[PDB]
């Protein structure tokens, strides 16, 4: 699975 | 930062006369990801080419494989023509059939 | 046995012709198993083993998560552009995430981003902080210190990542553990006799391989030129090593191929 989107926010 | 694509051209199987195969052109180590890579026979774009989705390595440099089904005819020139910002002019990498 | 899960994301302003500006590709033990891009707008299976061991709930779930990821990375391009004083132009955000279950059984975890091909941020699980590589990443570190992001990722890297990696490895144990022997060819070229000797291994799996040339038994490696290891279309691998020899020394040289599918190393000569 991939990670929660928010964890890619800069 | 923008470094040059390193290009190889090879076939799936060791090539023989009249025998189906796949021609491959792999480019790696480049940036930016915009790149033109065209498989060619005797100066003409080959038809069934498939392009891998944009991917990269751990040093962040990008890579792409382009492959097409083909049957190599002896006395033809097969090559991979590559465009990229890092290059003044298109580079043409010749395939060695090895038969 | 070493196992790896990697998720590999590229958001770009200039893709370009006919190509998607955002792609996300997932790998298990180096093998491409999931795919998303901003044209399909669908998270999609890429091996038969993952297709067979997942339903539509899984791909509906991954689709929403990666669709939101795409939107997060649209915003990311615009925000980093401002922080770097840029306007328009050709730019990229790259995000790598995943985990390793090592042979000794230890877990490793990765979460890192690059802007225009340069380190931007990396997670440091040891110290439990997001490291900013350049001043342009300090506001991101600030964001993670406040938003409570670090704990949510610890969960991902230490649990979710590894648990699913173990599942995936299980789903495709036979496929991942398979052996495909290389077809090897030796070919020589130029001048009077036999100057350059080529050794090509075609269609091997798994990826690791050592191909070397032997002049009367002696490994001439500082002399060998290698292409490294490159992919075929069908999931197998390719590699070539060349060596330069005086013409007519052809008979002295032997190509040695060490690979997991070969119980004894393979030995090849020039014809």
């Amino acid at each position: 699975r991939e990670v929660d989107e928010q964890l890619l926010s800069v | 930062m923008d470094l040059t694509p390193k290009v190889q051209v090879y076939s799936r199987f060791p090539a023989s006369a009249g025998t189906k195969n796949v021609l491959n052109c792999f480019a790696a180590g480049f940036h930016p990801p915009k790149i033109s890579i065209t498989l060619m026979k005797d100066g003409v774009p080959m038809e069934g080419a498939q392009y891998s989705d944009m991917s990269f390595n751990d040093d962040w440099t990008f890579q792409r494989l382009v492959h097409a089904d083909f049957t190599p005819s002896s006395g033809s020139t097969y090559a991979c023509k590559v465009e990229h910002e890092t290059l003044k002019e298109p580079q043409v990498y010749k395939w060695d059939p090895e038969f | 046995e070493l196992h790896t899960l990697r998720y590999i994301r590229t958001a770009m302003t200039d893709p370009g012709p006919g190509l998607p500006w955002f792609v996300d590709v997932g790998y298990v033990d180096g093998e491409l198993f999931m795919h998303y891009n901003s044209t399909a707008r669908r998270a999609v299976p890429r091996t038969e083993w993952i297709a067979a061991n997942t339903d539509q709930q899984y791909w509906d779930r991954e689709t929403q998560i990666v669709q939101g990821s795409e939107q997060i990375n649209r915003e990311n391009l615009d925000i980093l552009r401002r922080r770097y004083n840029q306007t328009g132009g050709s730019h990229t955000v790259q995000w790598m995430s995943g985990c390793d279950i090592l042979e000794d059984g230890t877990i490793r975890g990765y979460h890192q981003a690059a802007y225009d091909g340069r380190d931007f941020v990396a997670f440091d699980k040891g110290t439990m902080t997001l490291t900013a590589a350049v001043p342009e990443a300090v506001p991101t570190k600030r964001k993670w210190e406040e938003g409570g992001y670090a704990e949510g990722l610890k969960q991902y890297l230490e649990e979710t990542c590894v648990e699913w990696l173990r599942r995936y490895v299980e789903y495709g144990k036979a496929e991942l553990g398979r052996r495909e022997r290389p077809e090897v060819r030796v070919w020589g070229k130029e001048a009077d006799g036999i100057l350059t000797l080529s050794c090509r291994a075609h269609g091997f799996y798994p990826r690791p391989i050592v191909v070397s040339w032997l002049k009367d038994g002696a490994v001439r490696g500082q002399d060998a030129q290698s292409g490294g290891i490159v992919p075929n279309g069908d999931g197998t691998y390719h590699t070539w090593v060349t060596i330069d020899a005086q013409p007519g020394d052809g008979d002295k040289y032997q190509c040695r191929v060490e690979h997991a599918s070969l119980p004894q190393p393979g030995l090849y000569s020039w014809r």
